[PDB]
C-alpha cells in the first residue's frame, strides 16, 4: 500500500518581477521513498535544481524540498513535476504567484 | 520546559541497484543535529548543527561504528522480513524506526519510544510501560518472541531512561543557546478578485520558526471555521516557515474581516485586516 | 547517542 505525494510550489520571498528569488517545490506524504522531481520553466526542465536530504514524519511518510534560483517575470510559467509509483502518470503542479 | 532526543532511521533495499541504503538522523528538540548516510563515499555521522562541532573524534567514531554495524544488521533484517512475509528478492522494501526520549523540565522521562515500520506500516512498538511489545501483525510476533527471550525491552529501557536522558542533557548544554531561538510570524493580507461581487482575502504568516501556528478569520468576533481555505505549513527553505488562510468576502466589505495569527513566539495574537496600498 | 539496534 502506497501514499500519493502532496505538492506545493511557492517562492521563498514574496515575488516581485525582476528580483532574484527562490522557487520551492515541497513534496510530502509519499511512500515508498523513491521519487523523481523536476522543476520546469515555460515547459522545459530547469537544469540546476537543488534537493534537500529526505526526511520522514511520524506517520512514516517521506518529505523533501526541491528548490531553484529564479527571477520571476510577468509572463514566465513555472511548474514542478513529480513522478511516484503511487501515481499512474507524473503530476505537474503550476506555480501560482498568489499562493 | 520539555526536551527530546530522537533518531529516525531508514533502511531501503535496492535489488539490482547495489547495497541497501541506511540513513540515521538524530534530532534534539525536533531539530536535526547529526546524520549518517551509507551512500556517502566514506559513511560517517556528521554534525548538522554548529554546536555539535565541539564533540571530539572519539564521539564521532563510536557513533559511526554503531551506524555501520546497524547498516549491516538492517541489511540482514530486510532479508529476514522477505522470509517472514514470503516476498520475492526483486522488490524494494523499507524498514523505518523512530527511537528516543522526551524529558520534562524536571529531567524525568515523559515518554520513551521505539516504533518500527515495514513498507510504511506499523510493525512493532515498545509499550508505554517500557516493558512489553505491541506487534502489529503476524510477522512482528516472530520479532516479539525473539526480543522477549533476549530481554531486549530491558536493554532498551536502560537506554531510554539512562543513556538517552544523559546524552540529551549534554547536547542541550552545547545547543540550548541555538535551540532557544524562535522567530515570530510577520503577517500581511493580500486581495484577489473572485467572480461576480466577491473577493478573496489571504492572510499570510511569514518568517516564523517553530512550524506550529494557527490562522483564523473572523467576521465581528466570530471565527469562520468553515469556507476558509488554507495551506499546510511549509518551509521557506532558510529555516523559517510559511502559512496562509483565505476567505471569500463581499466586494466592499473587506474591512469587516480580521485575521488572527496564533504562535508561541507571539506574546499576544496578531490582529490584521486588508489595507489597500499606501 | 544512537541506540545499537537488535535484529528482527
Amino acid at each position: 500500500i502506497q501514499k500519493t505525494p502532496q505538492i506545493q510550489v511557492y517562492s521563498r520571498h514574496p515575488p516581485e518581477n525582476g528580483k532574484p528569488n527562490i522557487l520551492n517545490c515541497y513534496v510530502t506524504q509519499f511512500h515508498p521513498p523513491h521519487i523523481e522531481i523536476q522543476m520546469l520553466k515555460n515547459g522545459k526542465k530547469i537544469p540546476k535544481v537543488e534537493m534537500s536530504d529526505m526526511s520522514f514524519s511520524k506517520d512514516w511518510s517521506f518529505y523533501i524540498l526541491a528548490h531553484t534560483e529564479f527571477t520571476p517575470t510577468e509572463t514566465d510559467t513555472y511548474a514542478c513535476r513529480v513522478k511516484h509509483d503511487s501515481m499512474a502518470e507524473p503530476k505537474t503542479v503550476y506555480w501560482d504567484r498568489d499562493m | 520546559g520539555p526536551h527530546s532526543l530522537r533518531y529516525f532511521v531508514t533502511a531501503v533495499s535496492r535489488p539490482g541497484l547495489g547495497e541497501p541504503r541506511f540513513i540515521s538522523v538524530g534530532y534534539v528538540d525536533n531539530t536535526e543535529f547529526v546524520r549518517f548516510d551509507s551512500d556517502a563515499e566514506n559513511p560517517r555521522y556528521e554534525p548538522r548543527a554548529r554546536w555539535m562541532e565541539q564533540e571530539g573524534p572519539e564521539y564521532w567514531e563510536r557513533e559511526t561504528q554503531k551506524a555501520k554495524g546497524n547498516e549491516q544488521s538492517f541489511r540482514v533484517d530486510l532479508r529476514t522480513l522477505l522470509g517472514y512475509y514470503n516476498q520475492s528478492k526483486g522488490g524494494s522494501h523499507t524498514i523505518q524506526v523512530i527511537s528516543g526520549c522526551e524529558v520534562g523540565s524536571d529531567g524525568r522521562l515523559l515518554r520513551g519510544y521505539q516504533q518500527y515500520a515495514y513498507d510504511g506500516c506499523d510493525y512493532i512498538a515498545l509499550n508505554e510501560d517500557l516493558k512489553t511489545w505491541t506487534a502489529a501483525d503476524m510477522a512482528a510476533l516472530i520479532t516479539k518472541h525473539k526480543w522477549e527471550q533476549a530481554g531486549e525491552a530491558e536493554r532498551l529501557r536502560a537506554y531510554l531512561e539512562g543513556t538517552c536522558v544523559e546524552w540529551l542533557r549534554r547536547y542541550l548544554k552545547n545547543g540550548n543557546a541555538t535551540l532557544l531561538r524562535t522567530d515570530s510570524p510577520k503577517a500581511h493580507v493580500t486581495h484577489h478578485s473572485r467572480p461576480e461581487d466577491k473577493v478573496t482575502l489571504r492572510c499570510w504568516a511569514l518568517g516564523f520558526y517553530p512550524a506550529d501556528i494557527t490562522l483564523t478569520w473572523q467576521l465581528n468576533g466570530e471565527e469562520l471555521i468553515q469556507d476558509m481555505e488554507l495551506v499546510e505549513t511549509r518551509p521557506a527553505g532558510d529555516g523559517t516557515f510559511q502559512k496562509w488562510a483565505s476567505v471569500v468576502v463581499p466586494l466592499g466589505k473587506e474591512q469587516y474581516y480580521t485575521c488572527h495569527v496564533y504562535h508561541q513566539g507571539l506574546p499576544e495574537p496578531l490582529t490584521l485586516r486588508w489595507e489597500p496600498p499606501p | 547517542s544512537q541506540y545499537y539496534y537488535n535484529s528482527l
